[PDB]
């Protein structure tokens, strides 16, 4: 199961010159193109190396679009301040997110079109690909001229063909990567804190996807409430790490164990410090 | 609506003295979307910084990674020092490789 | 791919 992903921001800045829009693109948890309004030439680039093989049309189009994209996000900016009567002195931005889910017959599982406008619920495209859902009068505003104007037609006909077309071919393009699962490298450390207590870190590097679970057990008793564990975090690489710490009475160490749940790994993986 | 960033510092690979590596700053859930981000190494700002695109989470929060390369030594000291809307003065998190 | 309906107001 599988999902393409587009995150379009546009962001005024008055006095800082035209709104900046910005686009990025994922297929799972890759991200494989980019579009930045504030780039030296800007234009969709590659950011996967499956990617990298599109030819010059699908560049072009796509740039063709993103500017498309950005001259109509910077004209809604304008409608949003009219919508909420808000001055042309403050920045103010737009995020959108669109995309499709597929199963892994490659059947759309469902499609996505949701927004906010300065971090807060906007519209969103229900998930009957037919009806929209409005946060506010603003929004209803909207959601009243897009019926009107069959946005929500257009939108499915996107969400149920050329995206979960292209995903598809994405999904095979680069399934040397997408569709291996690359397992943590995981070890323990001990830290002592004093005389009479010490950290257990347990840590898990270079894996995809970013989904895991780190546990830390004592005597096989669960002690979530009492770990610390830092929010997945990109390695820099495409992969991702993690990793979870207790701090624990000194002469228990041996007691406790670290426990690892990942796609990449055929079984739970049990972990101890080896001193 | 405005969120303060969470902030990691950390390497992508396991830190070796003297072996070649990356010194990241990932900054995640924070609103508005102007951030200022700096890599420090003895205080001092690191001038050849690359960040990755601006994306956002599904609660709406924007995330950057901040990187470059870099080699660990013994008492070389490196940090990230975050600017927001949201903070009063800049937040400076010191690299610890044991995290 | 991304979508080609580029052209919709709010
Ligand atoms: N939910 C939503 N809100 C949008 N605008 C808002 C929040 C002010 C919005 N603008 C464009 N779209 C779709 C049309 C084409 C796709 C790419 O642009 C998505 C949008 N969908």
């Amino acid at each position: 199961s599988h999902s393409m992903r587009y995150f379009y921001t546009a962001m005024s800045r008055p006095g800082r010159g035209e709104p900046r829009f910005i686009a990025v693109g994922y297929v799972d948890d890759t991200q494989f193109v980019r579009f930045d309004s504030d780039a030296a030439s800007p234009r969709m680039a590659p950011r996967a190396p499956w990617i990298e093989q599109e030819g010059p049309e699908y560049w072009d189009g796509e740039t063709r679009n993103m500017k498309a994209s950005a001259q109509t996000y910077r004209e809604n900016l304008r409608i949003a301040l009219r919508y909420y009567n808000q001055s042309e002195a403050g920045s103010h931005i737009i995020q959108v997110m669109y995309g499709c889910d597929v199963g892994p017959d490659g059947r759309l599982l469902r499609g996505h079109d949701q927004s906010a406008y300065d971090g807060k619920d906007y519209i969103a495209l229900n998930e009957d690909l037919s009806s929209w859902t409005a946060a506010d009068t603003a929004a209803q505003i909207t959601q009243r001229k897009w019926e009107a104007a069959r946005v929500a037609e257009q939108l499915r006909a996107y969400l149920e063909g050329l995206c979960v077309e292209w995903l598809r071919r994405y999904l095979e393009n680069g399934k040397e990567t997408l569709q291996r699962a690359d397992p943590p490298k995981t070890h323990v450390t001990h830290h002592p804190i004093s005389d009479h207590e010490a950290t257990l870190r347990c840590w898990a590097l270079g894996f995809y996807p970013a989904e895991i679970t780190l546990t830390w057990q004592r005597d096989g008793e669960d002690q979530t409430q009492d770990t610390e564990l830092v929010e997945t975090r990109p390695a820099g690489d495409r992969t991702f790490q993690k990793w979870a710490a207790v701090v624990v009475p000194s002469g228990e160490e041996q007691r406790y164990t670290c426990h690892v749940q990942h796609e990449g790994l055929p079984k739970p993986l049990t972990l101890r410090w080896e001193p | 609506i405005q969120r303060t960033p969470k902030i990691q510092v950390y390497s992508r690979h396991p830190a070796e003295n003297g072996k070649s590596n990356f010194l990241n700053c990932y900054v995640s859930g924070f609103h508005p979307s102007d951030i200022e981000v700096d890599l420090l190494k003895n205080g001092e700002r690191i001038e050849k910084v690359e960040h990755s695109d601006l994306s956002f989470s599904k609660d709406w929060s924007f995330y950057l990674l901040y990187y470059t390369e870099f080699t660990p030594t013994e008492k070389d000291e490196y940090a990230c020092r975050v600017n927001h809307v949201t903070l009063s003065q800049p937040k400076i998190v010191k690299w610890d490789r044991d995290m | 791919l991304t979508t080609k309906l580029t052209n919709t107001n709010i």
